[PDB]
């Protein structure tokens, strides 16, 4: 359906109180609403016949180290029936737990714990939340803005004990960075 | 109810099933290729064919005349995606702008030509050669000597694959 | 002083004006003393004789080229001078624990450390010189390696006067050569023979220990140059209770066997080496070794009058956990 | 061998066989020495007609 | 003893002979290097014409092939399968990223270059190498191979 | 003070002690725009940085 | 019930998977998969370097089809930059879009030949890839990780002599995608194989988001070029295959009939390519011609400030899906309205359907998981970012 | 099963914390038993290890961040649980001054 | 010959004689393949020398 009939009839058949902010523009229809009415509202863009979002995308996640909910996860859906992108976003914290989807969409469950392992934001009640992406005894989320890019421990083979061994970083030549970045922009 | 219940084709589909017809058909292909010339090329003696756009060994290509191409811009050393290049300059006595030392590390190289096509004067380019497969490690540090002996050895054919494609960008 | 020009966080990447030629690092204590040289940034020189792979598994120690094998003959006085030419520190480990038909006990210990230390003298820029000998090192010692140790140690101190001598004690290991072979034999046998017949004490020592203490005595330009320490254990061992800490581990069976000393020491000599001298490569000796057994005629001890661990501030490793848990691969 | 098109200062020479129209056995070297020929003794004039980068014979790229 | 000297190096001759017509390399490829060691083994730069044929087991196989990004996780692994590896256990690290750090380099889970693993014989750069250019990396390591005189240093020993 | 959120980062213990700078860069004097301005940045003095003894890379 | 794990080293499981899967002794209850050993870091690399240093990394995502990743980052950027594009540009973009759909569904067929025991069909279509790689390797510098498709238009024009080459190779690839197909769709074994084998229903695959050739083999007629047609694919005609009953076997059909259509569109594109310049006039995406830096001083500022500074996409947020060989690739940009890209992160079709093999590969036997793994065509570099 | 929603009250977090030290002693014999380690260490003294490691986070406040520590608590444990820690990584991990600093480096 | 670094080898190409003010310096004959186009004025008794080939332009009148 067309991308404005997603908009009107969306905005006017959703309860008022699930979404605090919402965007139409040629990007992308977005709802920006709370944390806790997020199941509600996946629940019921799923299951109305007007707009029938059966598939979820991807869980994203963007770091904002500068306002008080830091985190920002991203639920990117498609409605393969209407041919249309519908896109919801959440705020989020480093404490603050977040309802899953797990239910709604079974394929959400490895991009949750993928947003876990990179940003660190828990999800309720969801089956085996585990670190998925980084190694085994990884310390710190690499995906924040806090994280070092070279990381903090190196890996390397010690010939005294015969197997391989985790060192705080030596870097033979450190990352050089480049400001680019100009006035008059 | 899928039905292939006719008297005709029922004995025309037990035949095929009982003395595997499929199976012969497949089998006699392979056959055909058994006969039939091969693709390979023995390397050692014969290459494989290759483009004027080749990307492979870096060379730093000097003037004619004798002077070399590079006047420390650092173009190629900021456009560098895997941060490979290193490059220390001073000005010489002559008043010149040039470099002391420009080594690029050929292990986090990973040969895209960005850096050639950033070059203002065509000073680093890529080589048609492909064949480094050192011993060592430090050996893959060239260092802005190994640049210059390459530029020299492949010279006269690094000018031939510059001018042809000079017409394109 | 000059040398030992620290620079960065003590790591791979870290500086250490240590460049060293290590010579023996392709055996035992090698590729510990490599290991703990390089895992502070100083840089390493290994120069080998034999094959190029035999040093190929010491290059992992360092950082592009703090680890250079190079290629010598230790017959060719040229050669040892020229790899230990951009040194300022020699270590010396070579010695051989039996016979060769091409080197003998006096040709592999004394005349190559004579040899070294003469060499390194004429260079003149060895600020700090070890030559590693063994504890039990006596000039009257019965067996003809030990005096060989004994005629290295003492030329080598009139060559260098100030060149520290290091003396460990049947160091065990990963790959050592006295607790091994033990486990081998009974692997396939299992009655795990006894030539000294129990009651010859000695002090086992871990070989990090051996190879931290020698750092350590790198790392302090004081009151350890010219001295000869004395490396040893914690716990006086013998060699009953030392084949049950080895056995608990490997169990299945434990069988002992005692073969009476006089006897032992004249059956193995004659299977072993005493004759056959025609093939240059002879099948290198079992825990019957002739000399072996001289050397276990008096207890090894460390004199309570010389130099220890506690006189250079560290502590042996217990023998009892750590160190010897490499016996598992063989249970 | 259909034809041999120049040599080289090193000693090895270089072929040619022209095909109807399907790849193989195009232009190839023999090798002056033995000893394991290094796999790379081409220089650069020779390097580009070898692998059909240019239709140039390499002696004439010298001139 | 110049009477023998002939036999010890016609032994010599023959063992790396056999240690060089007959290479089974250990694919380990596990990034896009191992698509282009894969078109090496193909049709057209036929690896099995120089004795070369890929094993699937370590247990059975000469050298081995580092095609790829090492990562963290996946070290331990590359080392423990280097460890059931018979004597002569060759190293080859094919690509960019195997032979020291790579594009990336600069990573929480990234191994700066297999060779801080396992000791490494024959670098072989690129991202990807040609098939050529692994190829002429196998010839260095067969050329690697015949300066072999293990017979004589046994013997001199 | 106030280090639970340092806690549960799960970075190295030890790094949860640095002292830190917190300041707005000013406008370069070579150049007269102002288009980098107004932002804060947290400067962790990392003044330890040595030379590799191979190629003169910078070692960190 | 015991549980043992895979991780061949051999190039059947495409190396770098682990596989720890519980069986009931001969047959499989669970399998779940281990993935984390190919993160190399690319979503973290992504953030340190300009939207120009950063378009290699998306040759490393899905090495076997290099040049749909980077149309889907090129296309990102352009609808962040609001940058038109040449007729030529878009052509020949799509042409190469189907060379790597080609790549790629030869290469998945002949792995997953390979896992089942044929041998012969693999040597074949290798000896076919290379003339395409060969195609790469002319118009770019690399066989295989060709930075050709820049977010302006491409890097560089076409040879002179590519379109003959190209138009030779497509007159006889039909008949040589016809002795592949000799072997395999009439072989009995083949069908014994894979029939009945990881079924999927529509509705179960909608729910684990298969969007691909996994969605069209459950019957949906989902194709992200016909939907949200994005070059120039309306002026182009094809038809888009649908399965029946999708279980390892109707896949295969699905990709073959998805090779002679792209075979088909490149056809198309070869008879309706147009003259004019590949790159957009803008200039600030866009690099200057090397005749013009050199006589001009506005090109040589341009090409000063865009090879290293790069160009500022304004501060926005858009996700961009693109119709890869594999399924439904998708590159999500958040823009600061710097030089660099504040977040990228990419949703790999190779990531869902990895996670579906729990489910498709219960109450199956363990030579039955091979062959799972080979119908969903998963490779770990996108898997794994 | 699923992850618990959270704590609204210390009470709540306290209870969390007993819950997670006496499943991490109730697993610890099998993590004796797993890494092939018997007279190396007791398993009394790791109690004390753990004991200590929670007594660490002592003035901890807010019951979210408890919430979260304890989350990473089991996550540690079941890795550990798993033989995916590497060998004797636990038993390594889990066990003037002035002048001193002057004389190795400036940054002490 | 390699002994002669570039730095003693540009200043032995005698300086190129030229009329007219200044002159436009290229590099190369082809203006692809050279440098950018440098115009200097030669108007001191010293040859001028391009910044970026080294070349030495000197006036030929007066
Ligand atoms: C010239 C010298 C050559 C010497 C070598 C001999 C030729 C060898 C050629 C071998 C080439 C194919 C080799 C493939 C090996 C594997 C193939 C096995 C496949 C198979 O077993 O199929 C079965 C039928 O095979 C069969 O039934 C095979 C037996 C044939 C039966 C007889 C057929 C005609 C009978 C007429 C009798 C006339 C005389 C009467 C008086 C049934 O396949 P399915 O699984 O689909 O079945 C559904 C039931 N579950
Ligand atoms: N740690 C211990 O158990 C004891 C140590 N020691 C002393 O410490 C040394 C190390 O003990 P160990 O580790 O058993 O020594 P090894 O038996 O391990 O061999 C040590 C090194 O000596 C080299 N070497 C031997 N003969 C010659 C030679 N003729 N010319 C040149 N190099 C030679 C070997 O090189 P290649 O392998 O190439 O021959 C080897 O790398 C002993 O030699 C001994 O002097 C004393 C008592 C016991
Ligand atoms: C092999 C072992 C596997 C697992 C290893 C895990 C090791 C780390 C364990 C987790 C570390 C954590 O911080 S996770 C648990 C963190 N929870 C807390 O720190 C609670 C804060 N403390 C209090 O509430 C009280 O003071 C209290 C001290 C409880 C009682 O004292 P009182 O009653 O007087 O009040
Ligand atoms: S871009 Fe070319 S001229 Fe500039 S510094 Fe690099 S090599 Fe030298
Ligand atoms: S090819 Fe690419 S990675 Fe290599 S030096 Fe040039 S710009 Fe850097
Ligand atoms: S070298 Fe290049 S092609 Fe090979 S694994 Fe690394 S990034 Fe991939
Ligand atoms: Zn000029």
């Amino acid at each position: 359906m067309d991308n404005q009939f997603i908009f009107k009839y969306s905005w006017e058949t959703l309860p008022k109180k699930w979404v605090k902010k919402m965007e139409r523009s040629e990007h992308g229809n977005r709802f920006d609403t709370n944390t806790d009415y997020l199941f509600q509202l996946l629940c019921f863009l799923k299951l109305h016949t007007y707009t029938r979002v059966q598939v979820l995308i991807d869980i994203c996640g963007v770091d904002y180290p500068s306002r008080k909910r830091r985190f920002e996860v991203v639920y990117n859906l498609l409605s393969t029936r209407y041919n249309s992108r519908i896109r919801v976003q959440t705020s989020a914290d480093e404490v603050t737990r977040i309802s899953s989807v797990v239910s709604l969409f079974p394929s959400a469950g490895w991009w949750e714990r993928e947003v876990w392992d990179m940003f660190g934001v828990s999800f309720i009640n969801h089956p085996d939340l585990r670190r998925i992406l980084t190694d085994y005894g990884f310390e710190g989320h690499p995906l924040r803005k806090d994280f070092p890019l070279s990381g903090y421990v190196q890996v390397r083979y010690d010939d005294p004990e015969k197997r391989v061994v985790s060192e705080p970083i030596e870097m033979t030549q450190e990352f050089r960075y480049f400001d680019f970045a100009s006035p008059w922009e | 109810k899928e039905i292939s219940k006719d008297w005709n084709t029922v004995f025309e589909r037990s035949i095929n099933t009982l003395f595997l017809t499929e199976m012969v058909r497949g089998l006699s292909l392979t056959l055909k290729y058994f006969f039939d010339p091969k693709v390979t090329i023995n390397y050692p003696f014969e290459k494989g064919p290759l483009s004027p756009r080749f990307r492979g060994e870096h060379a730093l290509r000097r003037y004619p005349t004798g002077e070399e191409r590079c006047i420390a811009c650092k173009l190629c050393e900021a456009v560098c995606p895997a941060q490979a290049i290193t490059i220390e300059a001073e000005e010489r006595e002559d008043g010149s702008r040039r470099t002391t030392r420009y080594d690029i590390d050929m292990t986090k190289c990973i040969y895209c030509g960005f850096c050639q096509e950033a070059c203002p004067v065509d000073a680093i380019v890529e080589g048609p050669n492909f064949e480094f497969a050192t011993e060592t490690h430090e050996e893959l540090l060239y260092d802005k000597e190994k640049l210059l002996e390459n530029g020299d050895r492949w010279e006269t054919e690094i000018a031939e694959n510059l001018r042809s494609e000079s017409l394109y960008r | 002083v000059g040398h030992l020009a620290r620079k960065g966080t003590g790591g791979r990447s870290s500086v250490s004006g240590i460049v060293a030629t290590v010579f023996g690092a392709t055996g035992f204590l090698g590729r510990y003393l490599v290991q703990q040289l390089a895992k502070m940034g100083s840089q390493v020189l290994v120069p080998f004789r034999g094959s190029e792979d035999s040093p190929r598994h010491l290059k992992l120690m360092g950082d592009l080229g703090q680890v250079v094998p190079m290629k010598f003959d230790p017959r060719d006085e040229d050669s040892i001078k020229a790899v230990m030419a951009k040194a300022n520190v020699v270590i010396n480990l070579i010695g051989r624990e039996y016979e060769t038909r091409n080197f003998s006990f006096e040709d592999a210990n004394h005349h190559i450390a004579e040899k070294l230390a003469l060499v390194a003298k004429e260079h003149g820029g060895i600020m700090r010189y070890i030559q590693v000998s063994c504890l039990g090192a006596s000039v009257s010692s019965p067996s003809r390696m030990l005096r060989a140790k004994a005629a290295a140690e003492e030329a080598v101190l009139n060559a260098l006067p100030e060149a520290t001598i290091m003396r460990p004690a049947t160091m065990i290991g990963t790959e050592d050569r006295i607790l091994n072979p033990w486990s081998m034999f009974v692997k396939k046998y299992g009655f795990l023979p006894l030539i000294g017949g129990g009651t010859t004490k000695f002090q086992p020592v871990y070989v990090v220990d051996v190879a931290a203490a020698i750092v350590a005595a790198l790392k302090d330009d004081g009151s350890s140059m010219g001295k000869t320490y004395e490396l040893g254990g914690p716990d006086v061992f013998t060699t009953h209770e030392l084949a049950e800490i080895m056995y608990d581990m490997i169990r299945e069976w434990p069988r002992y066997v005692k073969l009476p000393f006089p006897i032992a020491k004249a059956m193995a000599a004659p299977r072993d080496f005493m004759v056959n001298k025609v093939p240059f490569p002879l099948p290198s000796p079992q825990i019957f070794n002739l000399d072996q057994i001289n050397a276990l005629t008096t207890d090894t001890l460390v004199s309570d009058n010389a130099l220890k661990f506690q006189d250079l501030d560290l502590v042996p490793h217990k023998l009892k956990g750590y160190p010897v848990e490499f016996l598992i691969q063989y249970r | 061998g259909a034809t041999l098109v120049g040599v080289d200062k090193f000693g090895n020479k270089y072929y040619q066989k022209l095909g109807d129209t399907q790849y193989g056995r195009h232009r190839w070297v023999e090798y002056a020495s033995k000893d394991r020929y290094n796999a790379s003794q081409v220089p650069a004039e020779w390097h580009g007609w070898l692998h059909f980068i240019t239709d140039h014979t390499g002696d004439e790229l010298l001139s | 003893s110049k009477a023998a000297e002939f036999v010890i190096s016609k032994v010599d001759d023959l063992m790396n002979w056999a240690r060089t017509g007959s290479i089974w390399p250990m694919t380990f490829g596990l990034a896009c290097c191992a698509v282009e060691m894969m078109h090496t083994g193909a049709a057209r730069y036929d690896l099995d014409r120089f004795g070369i044929i890929f094993r699937p087991s370590p247990r059975q196989s000469d050298c081995m092939i580092v095609a790829g990004t090492l990562t963290n996780k996946m070290a331990p692994a590359l080392r423990k399968v280097y460890d059931q590896m018979p004597e002569p256990r060759w190293v080859i690290s094919m690509g960019s990223c195997a032979n020291g750090g790579g594009y990336y380099h600069y990573s929480y889970s990234v191994v700066r270059g297999c060779d801080r693993i396992v000791p490494v014989d024959i670098y072989v750069p690129g991202c990807p190498p040609t098939a050529e250019a692994l190829l002429y990396g196998l010839l260095q390591l067969q050329k690697k191979i015949n300066r072999r005189k293990d017979f004589l240093h046994w013997w001199n020993k | 003070k106030r280090g639970e959120i340092g806690k549960v980062s799960g970075i190295p213990e030890e790094h949860l002690s640095r002292k830190v700078i917190i300041y707005s860069p000013a406008r370069t004097a070579t150049q007269s725009g102002s288009g980098k301005l107004g932002k804060w940045k947290i400067n962790f003095v990392s003044t330890l940085k040595w030379e590799n003894p191979l190629m003169g890379w910078t070692s960190t | 019930n015991f549980t043992l794990n895979f991780g061949p080293q051999h190039p059947a499981a495409h190396g770098v998977l682990r596989l720890v899967l519980e069986m009931n002794g001969e047959v499989v209850e669970r399998a779940e998969p281990h993935i984390g050993l190919l993160h190399r870091g690319t979503e973290k690399l992504i953030e340190y370097k300009t939207y120009l240093q950063a378009l290699p990394y998306f040759d490393r995502l899905d090495y076997v089809s290099m040049m749909a990743q980077e149309h889907a980052y090129s296309l990102a950027v352009e609808k962040l930059l609001n940058c038109e594009v040449p007729l030529r540009a878009q052509y020949i973009r799509v042409l190469f879009c189907e060379i790597t759909r080609i790549l790629n569904h030869l290469l998945a067929l002949t792995t997953h030949a390979m896992d089942v025991g044929a041998l012969t069909p693999f040597l074949w279509a290798f000896e076919e890839r290379e003339k395409l790689l060969e195609f790469y390797e002319r118009v770019s510098g690399a066989r295989m990780h060709a930075s050709f498709i820049r977010p302006g238009g491409v890097a560089q024009d076409l040879p002179l002599g590519l379109c003959r080459d190209i138009d030779s190779f497509t007159q006889q690839f039909a008949s040589r995608i016809d002795e592949l197909e000799e072997m395999l769709t009439g072989n009995r074994i083949w069908k014994q194989r894979l029939v009945d084998i990881g079924t999927v229903t529509a509705q179960q695959a909608k729910d684990w988001g298969f969007s691909g050739v996994m969605l069209r083999g459950s019957g949906v007629c989902w194709d992200l070029r016909r939907a949200a047609p994005y070059d120039v694919y309306d002026q182009l005609d094809f038809d888009v295959p649908v399965g029946t009953r999708g279980d390892c076997y109707d896949r295969y059909c699905i990709r073959i009939e998805e090779m002679r259509q792209s075979l088909r569109i490149i056809v198309q594109c070869l008879n309706q390519m147009p003259s004019g310049m590949i790159k957009a006039d803008d200039r600030k995406l866009c690099p200057p011609s090397r005749c013009r830096m050199k006589l001009s001083m506005e090109s040589l500022i341009h090409h000063f400030e865009l090879y290293t500074e790069g160009f500022s996409v304004p501060a926005s947020s858009t996700y961009t899906a693109v119709e890869a060989p594999k399924g439904e690739f998708g590159v999500f940009l958040v823009s600061n309205g710097s030089n660099r890209p504040y977040r990228c992160k990419i949703r790999a079709p190779g990531f869902a359907h990895s996670q579906g093999l729990d489910f498709m590969s219960k109450h199956h036997m363990l030579a039955d998981v091979v062959t799972i793994i080979g119908t969903q065509d998963i490779v770990f570099g996108e898997v794994d970012r | 099963i699923g992850v618990p929603p959270n704590s609204a009250n210390l009470t709540e977090a306290r209870r969390r914390v007993f819950d997670f030290f006496r499943a991490a002693c109730r697993s610890i014999p099998t993590i004796m038993d797993i890494y092939n380690l018997q007279d190396v260490v007791a398993p009394s003294q790791l109690r004390y290890a753990i004991s200590a490691q929670i007594r660490n986070n002592a003035h901890i406040t807010d019951p979210k961040v408890i919430d979260l520590l304890i989350f990473k608590g089991m996550e540690e444990l079941t890795d550990i649980v798993d033989h995916a820690k590497q060998r004797h990584h636990i038993i390594g991990q889990y066990v003037t001054d002035f002048l001193k600093n002057f004389y190795t480096s400036n940054y002490f | 010959r390699s002994k002669k670094s570039p730095m003693e080898l540009i200043s032995e190409v005698p300086p190129i004689k030229v009329d007219g003010r200044i002159v436009a310096c290229e590099g190369d004959t082809n203006p692809a393949l050279g440098h950018p186009i440098e115009f200097i004025c030669l108007d001191l008794n010293e040859p001028a020398i391009c910044k970026y080939c080294g070349l030495r332009y000197v006036q030929d009148h007066h």
